[PDB]
């Protein structure tokens, strides 16, 4: 729900930065290993860093 | 064991491709009960002409 | 359902939209605005198919229309989908549209300076 | 002397914020009454949480 929200979508679509490109068309899996998968979804916004 | 099919709704303007891709990754990373860390991004995807278009 | 590329101009697209809305049809595409609006006001409209909606449980908190004869105060900026929601809500409330001010507008999404001139229906 | 208040009406989508800011700057520049050139942009603004949001 957070990733799909229009407010984040429009801002990151408009922004021209490697971070913006990676989070829109790239892969969000860049975290550590939780023991079942090599990487966990991570999202940056407003300074906070969310994890699934 | 049961087979899994992932339905890309490419005919719908409001389709959610990201959800389907995440499901594809999650199936690979979960149902592979090897007992070791698995990277779901290392998969092949062979596609047909119509699907690619 | 509005089929893709059914109009060559936004000027005719708005007329079609108003005509459809006066027939009781309702539309809502706030959640996927990015995939409907073409690049400019001179391209073929709409970029993709738009489907009707069953309900119209929507009501702006801010006053709408701004005045009797103007939907928004001159120079107001609003999200493009919100403009179509608000114009539809106004039409539902008995108002009618004379013209849509879009002659010199440059950018279509995600924000636009669109506006409308209202009158009273019969 | 009499105090002055500036209304922003941030809840209304049709608000003219630049008008209020210019009003504040003009008041600061005109009510000094000191006989010298004054720059109205050198001012502090302490804001409440609700106002900032």
């Amino acid at each position: 729900k957070l990733v799909k929200h229009p407010k984040i979508r429009d801002a990151y679509l408009a922004q021209q930065t490697p971070l913006a490109w990676q989070q829109i068309t790239g892969s969000l899996r860049t975290g550590g290993t939780d023991g079942v998968q090599a990487h966990m979804n991570t999202f940056y916004y407003g300074g906070v860093k969310f994890v699934q | 064991v049961e087979k899994k099919t992932v339905y890309f709704d490419l005919d719908n303007p409001n389709a959610d491709i990201d959800a389907s891709i995440e499901e594809l990754r999650m199936h690979m990373e979960d149902e592979a009960k090897t007992g070791t860390v698995i990277n779901g991004e290392e998969i092949h995807v062979v596609v047909d002409r119509v699907f690619f278009s | 359902m509005i089929k893709a590329k059914t109009y060559p101009d936004f000027k005719e697209f708005v007329k079609g939209f108003i005509a459809n809305v006066k027939a009781g049809k309702r539309y809502d595409f706030r959640t996927y605005q990015e995939a409907i609006l073409p690049l400019t006001y001179s391209s073929y409209w709409p970029e993709a198919d738009i489907a009707e909606v069953e309900k119209f449980d929507y009501k702006p908190d801010y006053k709408v229309p701004f005045s009797d004869d103007l939907l928004y105060s001159i120079g107001a900026q609003m999200r493009t989908s919100d403009f179509f929601m608000d114009l539809q809500y106004a039409i539902i409330n008995g108002k009618d549209v004379d013209t849509v001010y879009c002659e010199w507008l440059a950018r279509v999404k995600p924000f636009s300076m669109l506006n409308a001139k209202l009158k009273d229906a019969i």
